[PDB]
RNA sequence: UUAUCCGGUAAAGCGAAUGAUUAGAGGUCUUGGGGCCGAAACGAUCUCAACCUAUUCUCAAACUUUAAAUGGGUAAGAAGC
RNA sequence: GGACAGAAACCUCCCGUGGAGCAGAAGGGCAAAAGCUCGCUUGAUCUUGAUUUUCAGUACGAAUACAGACCGUGAAAGCGG
RNA sequence: GUCUACGGCCAUACCACCCUGAACGCGCCCGAUCUCGUCUGAUCUCGGAAGCUAAGCAGGGUCGGGCCUGGUUAGUACUUGGAUGGGAGACCGCCUGGGAAUACCGGGUGCUGUAGGCUU
């Protein structure tokens, strides 16, 4: 008995998250945001693609999970069970209010919480997929399929960064060869020169 | 050679008896260590109420006293002579202090009284170095310093070299 | 029989029609509200 | 409707700034305030005695009375229709001197000095603050190198 | 393990105290009520008779608050007592009285009122207040500043206060913390105060030590022996010191000897030196690692 | 317009306080849970859990280190020097 | 760290920017204090005016600077109707 | 160059550790008779001068954390006013003006007032 997304499709109200003043909020439909073999080093999964919205809209938690399931299904079908990493970069926090009649009318009109919705800005990344270099078409198709699960307009862009990092892919291996970046799992650690030299001598040891 | 101002000296030896209740037993236990130390001790009042021990707030449940000077040295000496000058390294704290406990006060040298009964004590020693008074002086309070502290290894070396004790591992 | 509660729409135009004039400053402002002891000292000085 | 509390809506206005809590500086207590001096109002939450009302925070007034701990000042409060030059009593730590009058005082002293000077010399000098005139004609010397050619960069979606 | 309390965010939110408060020298809560003159006074100076007791001397000054700091008008120390007769024992109650008397008389000399406001020429030890006289200029009045001293009965701070009051300063006070005010019956007898002013308690201790244990007497009082100061003439010596102080309370500055411009501390390292040090350390570490590999 | 005072919205931030919130890493005996050699042993061994350390993804009208545009007072003289 | 002592009874050392407490709901504020413990006391008193707060710039309630006596406390500066 | 007493501005001054302190000063330090206060002269108060820079305190150092101040972020985000501009909308672009904050990369690590000393 959930209302159509066209009702809560606009960012009509100021953010109203689950807090001390808002109680009884049902748990968000989506609770898993990372899939695949998330225990993957940054070296083995260079390629990264992003599903990024193109409008200032609202995405429901159920819509996020439906897109996540569809993308996961295609990835396990094409690239393999243990050959990708899907990360949803949007967490629904804005709870939505529902006013239900049963003849009180508009008196005391303030809806109780109904669900959780994630607010998206212009150009903000919705979903991210990290995999090997040769698996580019599969990721593009996977995100293209998952676009149909979302309202509004979304586009697929292949970022120039190395995986789920803020460093450029082309310079990533050069920097790690120069020992400025330390792999620590799915991410990397940036080593500046502003620390005590004991860290520097340990790294160069 | 070494600077004499780094000598390790005992600053305070605190003796307490936690009988866990107030009344005649509390006074009786207080008289024991009062007779031992030669000075009037002070009662400690409980902070919170727990039904497992049957103790409530503001209830005098323990008697404690602090001894300095040569009398503290004598009390510590007779306390250790019943422990056979042996201690475990766990007894030494990280701040250079240590302590132990005796099951009965009779073995220290006091004479048993049937009306008094037996009671145990906790002997806790806080070591010190000349200059520790700046940590609590009213006028210009200052930090003690990194090199002026007493390490756990330093405290146990002092114990095993001054009283010729032994620290068995465990 | 509901009706709107509070409004401040045309008030600014009503004010500026006659102008929001500042109070007319005048030389030798009165001495009310000053410290009575200081006031007594001043009156004695003017008396003598 | 809203409540009519004295300190309603003053959560951040009366709050002390970041890393300036605790003991108030004694310079404010040590400064002297003559009557007729232009002063500013800025409430401080550390001392609640003689707290100026929120409607006067940030205003600028003139001192007309001085007591042992507080000074009486007259400030222009805007009411619905008119402006009221109403007088309030505020403790000294909520008040501080204003340099707005000081700037005029320095300028008037300077022009009086430069009017007494050069008066017997026969020359005439400018005393009124003329507004910033349009920039006069000047020569720009392209010393050698050609001016850089600027063109818009092609678009790329960084996100 | 354990959460690090003094983490990177701890110093971000850390707010420091005032420099004096961190050093523990001053008490700003008392300073606010001590130095702040009423605004209606319109820049009338308020004078504080600051008394400080150190391990080896006693500082007695008077000062008034200003936006750029306090101004020291008259300063009297205890190390200058040997100029007046007190060669040794500069940190006792008698010395506190002497330096307080010296501060008061020196201030009066600076303001040119030596002959006026004679005060207590001879010691009595009872309560006394300088009452201003008509026609002549009014008496100087200041307020005691004990700082952080725990002001109980019989404090050397109050001894300096008594000395200044006898010197001719109208400092408000009461004979409650003076040595001799017993608390069981709540009354004051001047005889005990007179004994402490003249240091008779020290003389009694000196007699007690030399009568019961001479070796401990040498251990306690040795500079007194070196200065051949016997208990019998203790009060007479202090009376002579009082007369000399009240006779010539002025202070003369020692001549300023010209230095040779020699620095006693290592100068601050410069940016180039510290940037070269790390380059040397890194070069040394790598060149040692390769030859040790 | 020229000077001089006030704000806490827009924006931005969680490697900064408070409240949320995701997932990788490295530690240890600080403890628990699934085991194992053991009379036992922090003697030893895989973990899985909580914990700590640097990180990483996303939020706040009743959060905020910062922090606008717009705007709100005062002054721009002979009631002065 | 220390007998019984255990997860928690009491004693000692170190760290400890307010993560506590200030009667209540919340906000602001507070570290030799506004908080914890003592000691002494009734300025929670008598009196006339001025001003702020919703404001009509009227009241009540509440509040702020002063003034005149009686006082309390503190060594004092001061603080307290 | 520097210290002490009283401070002003309240981290460029704090915090962790290490090194050096001529002299003076500040302390550490020695005792409880008196002043005074404690369970304990531990703190406090008092009387002192045998020893000691060991510590505090002073100065310096850390490719230190922090803090202050710059560049980058960026004419980005945001925004006064305007349009019979686009778009179904969400919103976006433009004209006229103003103009931020992270991360990241640099520089620095107390200035000074009164009085009195040491460096004869
Ligand atoms: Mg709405
Ligand atoms: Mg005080
Ligand atoms: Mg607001
Ligand atoms: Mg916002
Ligand atoms: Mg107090
Ligand atoms: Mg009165
Ligand atoms: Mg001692
Ligand atoms: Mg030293
Ligand atoms: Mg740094
Ligand atoms: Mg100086």
């Amino acid at each position: 008995g959930r209302r159509p997304a066209r009702c809560y499709r606009y960012c009509k109200n100021k953010p109203y998250p689950k807090s001390r003043f808002c109680r009884g909020v049902p748990d968000a439909k989506i609770r898993i945001f990372d899939l695949g073999r998330k225990k993957a080093k940054v070296d083995e999964f260079p390629l990264c693609g992003h599903m990024v919205s193109d409008e200032y809209e609202q995405l429901s938690s159920e819509a996020l999970e439906a897109a996540r399931i569809c993308a996961n299904k295609y990835m396990v079908k094409s690239c393999g069970k243990d050959g990708f990493h899907i990360r949803v970069r949007l967490h629904p926090f804005h709870v939505i209010r529902i006013n239900k009649m049963l003849q009180t009318g508009m008196r005391g009109a303030f809806g109780k919480p109904q669900g959780t919705v994630a607010r998206v800005h212009i150009g903000q990344v919705i979903m991210s997929i990290r995999t090997k270099l040769q698996n580019k078409e599969h990721v593009v198709e996977a995100l293209r399929r998952a676009k149909f699960k979302f309202p509004g307009r979304q586009k697929i862009h292949i970022s120039k960064k190395w995986g789920f990092t803020k460093f450029n892919a082309d310079e990533f291996e050069d920097m790690v060869a120069e020992k400025r970046l330390i792999p620590d799992g799915c991410g990397v650690k940036y080593i500046p020169n502003r620390g005590p030299l004991d860290k520097w001598r340990a790294l160069h040891s | 050679k070494e600077n004499p101002m780094r000598e390790l000296r005992i600053r305070k030896l605190c003796l307490n008896i936690c009988v866990g209740e107030s009344g005649d037993r509390l006074t009786r236990a207080a008289k024991v260590l009062e007779q031992l130390t030669g000075q009037t001790p002070v009662f400690s009042k409980a902070r919170y109420t727990v039904r497992s021990f049957g103790i409530r707030r503001n209830e005098k449940i323990a008697v404690h006293c602090t001894v300095r000077g040569a009398k503290a040295e004598e009390i510590l000496e007779k306390g250790l002579k019943v422990r056979e000058y042996e201690l475990r390294k766990n007894n030494f704290s990280d701040t250079g202090n240590f302590g132990f406990g005796i099951q009965e006060h009779i073995d220290l040298g006091i004479k048993y009284d049937p009306s008094i009964g037996i009671y145990g004590l906790d002997f806790y020693v806080v070591l010190g170095r000349p200059g520790f008074s700046i940590a609590d002086k009213k006028r210009r309070t200052g930090c003690i310093g990194a090199k002026h502290r007493i390490s756990k290894e330093e405290a146990m070396r002092w114990f095993q070299q001054k009283y010729d004790g032994i620290i068995l591992p465990g | 029989a509901k009706s709107k509660n509070h409004t401040t729409h045309n008030q600014s135009r009503k004010w500026h029609r006659n102008g929001i004039k500042k109070p007319r400053s005048q030389r030798y402002e009165s001495l009310k509200g000053v410290d009575p002891k200081f006031l007594r000292n001043m009156r004695f000085a003017k008396k003598h | 409707t809203n409540t009519k509390g004295k300190r309603r809506g003053t959560r951040y206005m009366f709050s002390r700034p970041f890393r300036k809590h605790g003991v108030v500086p004694l310079a404010t207590y040590m400064r002297i305030y003559k009557k007729g001096d232009i002063v500013d109002i800025k409430g401080m939450g550390t001392v609640q005695k003689g707290m100026p009302h929120k409607c006067y925070h940030g205003k600028t007034g003139r001192v007309y009375n001085v007591t042992q701990h507080a000074v009486g000042i007259v400030v222009n409060k805007q009411v619905k229709g008119k402006i009221l030059a109403k007088r309030i009593n505020v403790r000294i730590e909520h008040i501080k001197h204003s340099k707005s009058r000081d700037s005029f005082l320095k300028r008037v002293k300077e022009n009086d000095q430069k009017k007494k000077e050069a008066k017997e010399k026969g020359t005439w000098v400018q005393l009124k603050r003329q507004p910033a005139p349009p920039r006069e004609a000047h020569f720009v010397r392209t010393n050698g190198k050609e001016p850089e050619l600027l063109e818009p960069i092609p678009y790329e979606f960084m996100a | 393990f354990v959460k690090v309390v003094k983490n990177k965010a701890y110093f971000k939110r850390y707010q420091v105290k005032f420099r004096r408060r961190r050093e523990g020298k001053t008490d700003y809560y008392a300073r606010k009520r001590l130095v702040i003159q009423d605004k209606n006074k319109y820049n009338t100076p308020k004078y504080r008779m600051i008394v400080r007791v150190t391990n080896r001397d006693i500082i007695c000054q008077i000062a008034y608050a200003r936006i750029e700091g306090d101004m020291i008008v008259c300063a009297a120390y205890a190390h200058e007592l040997p100029k007046y007769g007190v060669k040794v024992g500069l940190t006792n109650y008698a010395a506190a009285y002497c330096t307080g008397l010296l501060l008061a008389r020196r201030l009066l000399n600076r303001f040119g009122m030596d002959k006026i406001y004679e005060g207590q020429v001879e010691v009595t030890g009872d309560e006394y207040n300088v009452e201003s006289i008509d026609g002549q200029p009014g008496a100087f009045t200041c307020y005691l500043d004990a700082g952080l001293a725990r002001t109980t009965t019989g404090n050397k701070v109050f001894g300096a206060l008594k000395g200044a009051v006898d010197g001719g300063l109208s400092i408000p006070h009461s004979t409650k913390r003076f040595p001799g005010y017993d608390s069981e019956s709540k009354e004051f007898n001047a005889e005990v105060h007179r004994k402490h002013i003249m240091g008779q308690n020290v003389a009694d201790y000196m007699r007690y030590l030399m009568e019961e244990d001479e070796d401990a007497y040498k251990k306690q009082f040795s500079q007194y022996i070196k200065n051949n100061v016997t208990p019998d003439m203790m009060e007479e010596m202090y009376k002579k010191a009082h007369a000399a102080i009240r006779e010539n309370p002025v202070y003369e500055k020692k001549p300023k000897r010209e230095v040779k411009k020699k620095r006693w501390n290592r100068p601050k390292m410069s940016l180039a030196q510290k940037k070269d040090r790390v380059a040397q350390k890194k070069a040394s570490f790598l060149r040692a690692q390769e030859r040790a590999a």
